[PDB]
RNA sequence: AUUGACAGAUUGAUAGCUCUUUCUCGAUUCCGUGGGUGGUGGUGCAUGGCCGUUCUUAGUUGGUGGAGCGAUUUGUCUGGUUAAUUCCGAUAACGAACGAGACUCUGGCAUGCUAACUAGUUACGCGACCCCCGAGCGGUCGGCGUCCCCCAACUUCUUAGAGGGACAAGUGGCGUUCAGCCACCCGAGAUUGAGCAAUAACAGGUCUGUGAUGCCCUUAGAUGUCCGGGGCUGCACGCGCGCUACACUGACUGGCUCAGCGUGUGCCUACCCUACGCCGGCAGGCGCGGGUAACCCGUUGAACCCCAUUCGUGAUGGGGAUCGGGGAUUGCAAUUAUUCCCCAUGAACGAGGAAUUCCCAGUAAGUGCGGGUCAUAAGCUUGCGUUGAUUAAGUCCCUGCCCUUUGUAC
């Protein structure tokens, strides 16, 4: 009520809240299209947005998965009624985001596509999107039963430097 | 249909209240976080949203320790023909949208 | 202890040359700097040097704990 | 014992010379200057790198092609 | 009334929070009263050193994890209806900000 | 002349005097039993010692103000073999250290100051800078 | 029935759990963190942390 | 149907676990079967992710073109140059991609600019307090403590912003007068130290980090789980990283006198950091205060060092093992000694065989203090500073690595 903790304690307990959201996020809106959490602490209210592909699949029938997510976050975190709501924007230049064509990725392969052509049409898909290059790595058991690799790579790339952290979207 | 009967009960009516509902994965809480009205602890709450999922009447996500229970379409039903309850009912999901 | 000396044995003959720079006149804050250097250039111009830091792996900069091999 | 200029220097220097001979002279932190305004060079150290070949090529071409 | 407004921003980001500090000073400026200028608090970094390994055995290397936080605080002479509009604006970014009243 | 004039090891050797010659400080029972840190293998070799550190103390209280005994236990801190262990600082006696601040309260030398802890009175003033002036004088050496 | 979880559980480390894993090793304990170590690696560039020395 | 129960016997138990008996939710149950579930169970030679290593070096790749039946090669190189497949320059290649470098963080220069009561104040003013505080007959000074706000004056010290700043640029050599190397001026002299980090590997480690996991196993008389207790600490012995020492360049007893990164409660499940006063020899105890912090702890009044002590090369006052008795605190509990204090006991050790590690500038080494774990709490670790060398400035002898030629029955 009158806590007011640490700076220090404060802003971590920020950053493991947004961590948290975003894993809960990731595992819930995985086959919807999961892009990110954007959010931003205002006057008596937080409003936090959700970036996807399929928004219509986000916010459910008529106004419905929103309302749960919502209430879902509420009920958790410890957050009084209307502080708190749930903004579904739709992610341009989907083949960029990295996450999105990793799921993309995971969904095509469950749905029993071939290891090779999948992923050849994931690495297509991002790169006619406008990339600089990429680097997509399907590992673990591919046919047999010892653990080979692919490595479906084109263009350019970054590794070392500074500018790979803000200059390449992993995933 | 199970256990002690006012707290299953009052678990159901929670669910109903509010369209989701919550716990932690914790067998060890004497309380409930919300709810509260007579010990009502984690375990039965736990325990009975499993029930639900099994028979088809609530759905999961887990995540960090916790639990997320969205309830289905087919759920709604149930937990309306177990407390008998009247048709107009508005579970959670009415929320005026613009 | 050793630290604190050299700070001040610097400090004092600097504002010595400041003093003379700005309230006689440059010709005699000349001649008090050349004094001080040939003797030493510590005396004007500070050390760079500073405490480098340990990483892992050793209990200094530079040591490395002891490898066992066998 | 060391700083031989990259690749990566060695070409802007040279395409900088090529355009804007003119500007460019002798004195360096003229031409370090000069180097900012013509090109969109990124780094302070890079920029300054590649005018401190710029002064060079200018020596060396003020005394045959 | 006129009291002795200190706003408190407080933020991980510099230039972010840079951005917002200079934006206050502007609407002080416009809505001319007083400003005396933003504090730059001594930046603590909080580090958490662990092993790179899950397990024991690897050769043992270290990750040294930072994640630093500033702090400009700015002081003000002026009425509350003043510093509601100028707080209200300079958000987005993650700049924590706490208007104290007066003093303490 | 003022004390930080002086050498100031000298000058707790005549305070310490003056301590003795004047003969009402209230040195306490213990004295010969006593440790006077845990710190320490021995008892102080000087057998009158409670004379030199009530010195050293207000020589202390002189330059720095406002110190409490657990500032003073700080100031007459040090190593503590643990012996086959590595050493670490011990903080100085609390008792011995309180006992001298009272001794100065009762002579006084000092007065306990608001926001807490001690600080040296000017009848105390007196004294401590006097016999400056006294060694100051002593001989140019 | 009373005594089935009664043991003094209020301090030392079969308290302290993750706050992810739950596994009671190697907690980051610092600023409230709460974390395994591992799951501390996993996550800190949500958390804030970085590396940059 | 057959969930849940004071006895009293039994039991470790105040486990309704069981036997005699109570009586109870009242729609829970019990039994199959399907079937789950759980698992610090097995499998890292079923995997993922994550680390580590080969491999801290300069290496690695395709397009098109040329050479070869082809595996392949060429590009990707005689030479010089560089820390560098770094450059110059050669040229059946041309023109690219990563890596290296650039980059990011840090270190040090800014009497330049922006800045301040959570910095200093900074020097003023001394408005002073203030007592002889001292010098001094008295004035004027010297010294701080502070009493200071704000309507004193600023940024030298401070904090941290955004800029500048060094480029082998200058002078001389040497070098195909290219790339470059050496020296010296100016002044930091390309070099402060990290971080990040390629291709291809490894059947390296990890299933005991995971609600990442396939298969296998087990599943109520459980490998589930909780409680009580013990164990991981057991000692003929063998090795590994450590700490203390073997003294007098020391020990002890006093005195003097300087740091830098940090951390801190009001919490994810029960509690921080602590000023000042009393009580206690001491470990500690009791009072009150401040502190979610440039505010309080805190001019963090650290150690080594420095200055007076003895002591006198005696296994000595060096060394501080082992061991008896007593007292504190943490704890639900400390015996198999949790830690702390105290009095006593006073071991080998008089510098370490063959062997082998680590390191070139604020470096080794000495020396303390923070973080981590942490109720209790470091001989470890990871940071911090303080004292501060000797020796090199090289070579391939050893150990390895990189390229070329070569040989090869691998």
């Amino acid at each position: 009520m009158a806590v007011q903790i640490s700076k220090k304690r404060k802003f971590v307990a920020d950053g493991i809240f947004k961590a948290e959201l975003n894993e809960f996020l990731t595992r819930e809106l995985a086959e919807d299209g999961y892009s990110g959490v954007e959010v931003r602490v205002t006057p008596t209210r937080t409003e936090i947005i959700i970036l996807a592909t399929r928004t219509q699949n986000v916010l459910g029938e008529k106004g419905r998965r929103i309302r749960e997510l919502t209430a879902v976050v509420q009920k958790r975190f410890g957050f009084p009624e209307g502080s708190v709501e749930l903004y579904a924007e739709k992610v341009a230049t989907r083949g960029l985001c990295a996450i999105a064509q990793a799921e993309s990725l995971r969904y095509k392969l469950l749905g029993g596509l071939a290891v090779r052509r999948a992923c050849y049409g994931v690495l297509r898909f991002i790169m006619e999107s406008g990339a600089k290059g990429c680097e997509v790595v399907v590992s673990g058991k591919l046919r047999g039963q010892r653990a080979k690799s692919m490595k479906f790579v084109d263009g350019l790339m970054i590794h070392s430097g500074d500018p790979v952290n803000y200059y390449v979207d992993t995933a | 249909m199970l256990m002690p009967k006012k707290n299953r009960i009052a678990i159901y009516e929670l669910l109903f209240k509010e369209g989701v509902m919550v716990a932690k994965k914790d067998v060890h809480m004497p309380k409930h976080p919300e709810l509260a009205d007579k010990n009502v602890p984690n375990l039965h709450v736990m325990k009975a949203m499993q029930s639900l999922k099994s028979r088809g009447y609530v759905k999961e996500q887990f995540a960090w320790r916790h639990f997320y229970w969205y309830l289905t379409n087919e759920g709604i039903q149930y937990l309306r023909d177990y407390l008998h309850l009247p048709p107009e009912i508005v579970p959670a999901t009415l929320r005026r949208s613009r | 202890h050793v630290a604190q000396i050299y700070a001040i044995r610097q400090s004092i003959s600097k504002a010595l040359v400041a003093y003379y720079q700005k309230y006689v006149d440059e010709a005699s804050k000349k001649e008090i700097k050349d004094i001080l250097i040939q003797y030493d250039r510590t005396l004007l111009v500070a050390d760079p040097r500073r405490c480098e830091s340990k990483k892992f792996g050793g209990p200094g900069a530079r040591a490395r704990y002891q490898k066992s091999y066998r | 014992m060391g700083r031989v200029r990259t690749k990566t220097v060695k070409k802007a220097a040279r395409v900088i010379i090529e355009k804007y001979y003119t500007r460019l002279g002798n004195d360096f932190h003229t031409n370090k200057r000069v180097c900012e305004e013509i090109a969109i060079i990124p780094s302070k150290k890079l920029r300054n790198k590649i005018a401190g070949y710029v002064t060079h090529l200018m020596k060396r071409i003020q005394r045959g092609p | 009334a006129i009291h002795r407004i200190r706003i408190t921003l407080t933020s991980r980001n510099v230039k972010s929070l840079e951005k917002v500090c200079a934006d206050l000073i502007r609407g002080a400026k416009e809505k001319n009263l007083k400003v005396k200028g933003p504090v730059r608090m001594p930046t603590k970094t909080l580090r958490i050193t662990t092993r790179k390994t899950p397990c024991g055995e690897g050769s043992k290397t270290w990750d040294r994890f930072q994640m630093r936080i500033h702090k400009r605080l700015i002081d003000l002479h002026s009425p509350s209806e003043i510093v509601k509009q100028i707080t209200s604006i300079s958000i987005e970014p993650g700049v924590e900000v706490e208007v104290t009243i007066a003093d303490a | 002349v003022t004390v930080k004039d002086v050498n100031q090891q000298e000058f707790v050797r005549a305070l310490a005097a003056f301590l003795k010659k004047s003969g009402k400080l209230k040195v306490p029972e213990w004295v010969d039993t006593v440790k006077l840190a845990k710190h320490k293998e021995l008892a102080p070799y000087d057998e009158n010692w409670f004379y030199t550190r009530a010195a050293s103390t207000a020589r202390h209280l002189y330059l720095r103000g406002g110190a409490g005994v657990g500032s003073m236990t700080k100031i007459y801190g040090g190593r503590q073999r643990n012996g086959v262990m590595p050493s670490h600082f011990s903080r100085g006696s609390k008792s011995v250290a309180r006992r001298v601040l009272q001794a100065l309260e009762g002579l006084k030398m000092v007065e306990k100051d608001q926001d807490g802890g001690r600080k040296l009175t000017p009848q105390g003033q007196r004294d401590l800078d006097r016999i400056a002036g006294q060694v100051a004088a002593a001989k140019k050496k | 029935q009373q005594l089935y979880w009664s043991h003094p559980r209020k301090f030392g480390q079969g308290s302290r759990s993750c706050r992810v894993c739950s596994n009671r090793h190697g907690l980051i304990r610092k600023y409230g963190l709460n974390m395994c170590r591992q799951c501390f690696r996993q996550y800190a560039k949500d958390i804030g942390f970085i590396k940059l020395d």
